[PDB]
This record gives C-alpha cells, structure tokens and sequence, in this order.
C-alpha cells in the first residue's frame, strides 16, 4: 500500500524485524545470564 | 489375579501413581498377598553356549 | 548486541552487508540523555521510548 | 557484527555461542548439588533410639 | 415383609439379623447410635472412608427410620461391621464368617477412594525447565502452577 | 428414650451399655470420674490427644450430665475405651471386639494431629545462603526467622 | 490401601514431612503393617541381551 | 503415629537432643515399637537406564 | 528540568550512579571478604 | 581502573574476579567440615551397656 | 538448499550439470518483496506463492 508517513515506515520496519529479534534474541540474551548474571531463573526469593 | 484385582490399572507402565496397591483381605480367609516376591527369571545364554 | 542492533532486512548473510536497516538502540542515564540531547540538539524535556 | 555459530533454518536466522548446549546439563548439576546440600544440612544425625 | 435396605433402620434390623437375634424395643436407638458413631469414626470428617452415608441434621433428628443414603455396594459392609460392634451388647461373639466379611467389606469401601488419593506430586521448587520443552512459561518447574 | 450422645452422661451410659450391664445408682459418678481421669491422661495438658473434650470448670461442677463437647468422630472411641476401664469395676473382662475397637479408635483420634505435628525443622544455624537465592536478607540461613 | 490410608498425602513426593506414617491398627484384628518391605524390581536388560 | 507420638518434636532435624525417644507402652496391649527398622529406599537409576 | 543548584546537580549524579555501585558493588566488596576478612557472614557470635 | 572479567548485561555494568564462583562450594566445604568436627567432639564414645 | 533449490530433471550426477531446470525458491520479508519487485520491476501489490 501507499503510506509515506515516514515514522510509520521506519517503525513498521523495526516492528517487522523485531519478530526475529524475538525467537533468537530471546535465547541469545538468555545465555548472557546462565553465565553473566546467574544460572538460576525466574523465582528470585525461594526458601 | 485376586491380589492385583481392582487396580491392575497401576501395573501397565504408568509413572502416574506414587506406589502400587494390593488387595489385603478376602471373605473366606485372611488373604496372603506376601508382597510380590516372584518375577520370571531373565534370559541367560547358558554357560555351555558361552 | 543480541538485543540492541536489530536488522532483519531479510539479510541473508553473516556480515549483514546485504542489509539496509540495522536499527540500533541506546539505553542511557538521565545525565546521558541530557548530554545526548545536547550533542544531537534535541528537547531534553522530551524523554524517548522503544 | 561478529558471529559464533550462525546460519538459517526455517528461513529464520539462527546463531549461538559455546554456552547454549551446556545450559541443560549445568542446571542439573546445580540442582542435584543443591539437593545434596539439603541432605547434609536438614537431616537427623545418627543417634540411638531409647524407650 | 419389607424389601430393600434403605432406612438406617434396615442396617440395624439386618445387623441384628446377621448375628442371630430378632428382638426390637427402643434398643434400636441404643444400636442405631452405635451405627452413627461408627459411620463417623470412619469418614474422619471427610478424610476417612467415603460412603455417601447421611448424618443427623444437626437438627435434633438423630436416628431411626430416616435414610442412610449409602451406595448399594457399601451396604453389605456397614451392616456386617455393625453386627460386630453391637454383638457385645447382647453378650455375643460375632461368628467368623461375619468378622471376615466385615474386614473384607471395609477394605472395599476405601478401595476406589485409595486409588483416587494416589496422585503424584509436581516437580520440585527447583528442577530445570528443560530445553526440549518449548514455550518457557515459568522457568524451571512451577512447583505450584 | 434419649437420642444423640451429648452429655458426659451418655458416654458412661453407653459405655456400660457396650459392656453388657444396665444399672444406674450414683455409680455414674464413680465412673464419670474414671472418664474425666482418662480424658486427662490422654491430652497431657495439651501435649496429648486433642479431642475437644471439655473439663470440670475448676469451679466445683466436676461431672454428670454436662456436655462433653467431643467431635462426632471421637465418640465411638472415648466410650469404647471407657468401657474397658470401668469393666473391672464390675468384675468384668471387656470382650475382644471392644478392646479392638478401643485400640482402633484411640489411634484415629491422634491421626490428624500426628500429621499436624510432623513439621520439618528449618535450615541450621550455619548453612550457606546460596547464590541462586536472590535478595540476601539474612546471610547463610536464618535458623530462627 | 489400608496401611497407607489416611496419609497417602505423605507419599507423593513431598520433602515436606520428617518421616512416613503408617496405620497400625484395624478393628477386626491387629493390623500387620510389616514396614513396607516390598518394592517393584528395577528394569535390568537381560544378561542374554547384554 | 503412636510410637513417635509425644515427641515428633525430636525428629524434625534438631541436633538439639542426645538421642531419640519412642513410646513403649499402650493400654490395650504391650506396644511393639520394634526400633524403626524401615526407611524408604533411595532413588537408584535402573540398571537398564544405566 | 532547570535547577542549576550546583550541589543538587553533583549530588544528583552521584546518587544516580550509586544505584549501580549498588547491585555490583554489593557483590564486589563482598568478595573482599570470603577472602580478606572471613568466609562466614552475618552472625558473629554463635555457639 | 583495572578489571578482571568485565562486561554489561541488562545494560547494567558487571564484573568479577577469580573468587566469586568459588564462594558457593567453599562455604559447603567449611560447613560440612565444621559439622564433622562436631561429630568428633560432641558424641558418646564406644563403651558397654550394663544393667 | 535441501528445500529451496530443486531440480529433478532426472539429473543423474553430483554437480547436477546434466540438469535443465534447477528451480530455486525465495522466502522474503514484506520490505524484501517490495525491494524485489523494485529490482525486477513487478506489481508490489501482487503477493506471490509457492
């Protein structure tokens, strides 16, 4: 379609690309954790 | 058949239950379900063959 | 980089040379944003998002 | 951009470092290890039973 | 004479029946209460044996000909066990076949319940989530869900 | 005649009942006191078996027709055990089925309590805090909390 | 079922309790809950297969 | 429950006491608290799995 | 905002930065302990 | 400023020396060790029971 | 390549030099299709399939 609204173009190319900076990124930044932060995940107060 | 009867359900291969049940009693006596001490012996390949 | 530089331009190779976007993201402290709005000349009272 | 192991799958970009494969077993190690620590900590010591 | 054993009467009627005796004064109360007690030791306020037995209303109506509401499968048990309990009232040892059938019956009451109460506990507080398991949800194991 | 076993009377009434006898002088006191004693050996000032049994007021009222306040599930037990205790008063060995039901009942009284009293003790004075556990609070283990 | 009955709760997998309980008595006898001496034998891979 | 009853206190994990106590007697019999010979068997990882 | 109060500026840039000289510093100075002072922590009088 | 292992995570600065990883196991060592010392110290010696 | 280049021309050898087809397939992002329709000059509002 035609919609030369600049931000709608740029934003609607990031949004579209952040659907891959999802499936993978989700994992990738998660490794920067089992090593960088700590090897346990998602509770943070147990007994 | 009598000792397992009622819950043969539990002996098929489920890791669903926390244990195995056995019938204890039976009208006409006090059942002797000496916890199942008997399994069919494993296949062995005779010493002679070996 | 896994979560800041993002460039699916459908780029099909490792140096992402066939890409055409490569949108990167900055997270910055208050003082950093003031100094950033300083450099690129912007309204320091705007406060961005992403 | 630098990449470790990189490639495509379902026409979806894919990549990983050395760490990813280890995660599963390493968690087991930590868990079992923690379990054992409990075993040593909370657990009655050997003492006699008396009437 | 009467048919199906539907009243908490019949329990006691046929309880006495299975012993040997056949007498009926007010002693049917002094023995129905024995039954209500029993059916309350069993079924520890719901943690015991489930039978569908219905109790006095906490309204004064504590006994007699009102229904018991037991499952059909539970009857030959409650009244056999009843027999054993009230037999000492009439200076009497319950015959062997009875104690046997009571022992047998009481187990069967709980059988289907015991199977229900099996249940495996969930994965522990810890326990990794597992790479093979897709859709992370709660990382590791829920332990509560 | 009377219905539900609500008075400490009834305990003794039906205690004697379950033995064989049916006599009632003042001996109902000499036998209610036997009961109050029992229900105080049990329930060692709260460390024993919990029954909900209510005692003499430390006001002079030490017995008779006043309520017992037992749970419904506890009755068939206290009065069976009562029977055994007072039977020697009347030169009498309690029948087998009774001693059996008393033995059985007394266990059940304590069952739910025993489960309550299980309880795992906390981590020891020492014991590291654990890197996986976030929010340090008290380092190592509390051991008191 | 009778011996575990009342506290099958304790056998599911909790490390919540300090021990395991078993019913001792039963009207109509003195129960014989000979502490659970019987477990289902482990899978073995027959010598012959090996 | 009967043998431990009275001092389940001592079995929780305390190293406070010098020993463990067990109830000996019981009106209606001479209790049989054969010193606790029964523990739940340890997890094993079947030979077949191994 | 505009608030050229000098100390309010300098102090409100330390305060802001000591929120990192927290999460990390908390750990970091704590290692200068399992080695430097002693390997036990937070009781200091037990029996 | 000198740094050992250094980097960023959640856009949060991060760093550590050799010591950090060892802490968890080292405490266990000390604890178990102390526990054992108790075992040796406070604990009845082998003697006969007599009436 | 296992699922994109496909060329059974009954080609009987490894470099597929005796082939005559070799139909390949492209999967591409919206922006990629627009840029593709740009290069090879096509109706960007068509939207292809395979």
């Amino acid at each position: 379609e035609n919609r030369l609204e600049s931000i709608l173009s740029r934003f609607d190319a990031d949004w579209t690309a952040s659907d891959e900076a999802r499936r993978e990124a989700k994992n990738d930044l998660f490794f920067s954790r089992v090593s960088q932060w700590d090897d346990w995940l998602s509770q943070y107060t147990t007994l | 058949p009598e000792q397992i009867a009622g819950f043969e359900h539990m002996y098929d291969g489920n890791d669903d239950y926390p244990y195995y049940l056995l019938n204890r009693t039976d009208e006409n006596s006090g059942d002797l379900p000496t916890q199942p001490l008997a399994y069919y012996e494993n296949p062995e390949v005779p010493q002679a063959n070996a | 980089a896994c979560s800041h530089v993002i460039w699916d331009s459908n780029s099909k190779l490792m140096d992402k040379s066939d890409a055409r976007h490569c949108t990167v993201i900055h997270s910055m402290s208050q003082n950093g944003w003031e100094d950033f709005a300083e450099k690129y000349d912007l309204d320091a009272d705007d406060i961005p998002s992403f | 951009p630098v990449f470790g192991e990189w490639g495509f799958v379902e026409d979806k970009e894919v990549y990983e470092g050395v760490v990813r494969l280890t995660k599963d077993g390493q968690r087991l190690r930590n868990m079992i290890m923690s379990f054992n620590a409990d075993i040593v900590a909370r657990t009655p010591k050997k003492k006699p039973f008396f009437w | 004479k009467g048919d199906l054993v539907r009243a908490a009467l019949r329990k006691l009627g046929v309880a006495s029946d299975a012993t040997l005796t056949d007498v009926e004064p007010q002693s049917m109360q002094d023995a129905v209460d024995d039954l209500e007690a029993m059916m309350a030791e069993w079924y520890q306020d719901g943690k015991g044996i489930i039978t569908g037995y219905v109790f006095s209303d906490d309204e004064n109506p504590p006994a007699e000909g009102d229904d018991h509401g037991l499952r059909s499968s539970a009857v030959s048990a409650v009244f056999h066990n009843l027999a054993c309990r009230i037999a000492p009232d009439y200076a009497l040892e319950a015959t062997a076949k009875i104690i046997a059938t009571a022992k047998y019956g009481k187990e069967l009451l709980y059988k289907q319940t015991a199977i229900s109460r099996a249940k495996r506990a969930p994965y522990p507080s810890r326990m990794p989530t597992g790479s093979g398991n897709s859709f992370p949800n709660l990382n590791e194991w829920h332990y509560f869900p």
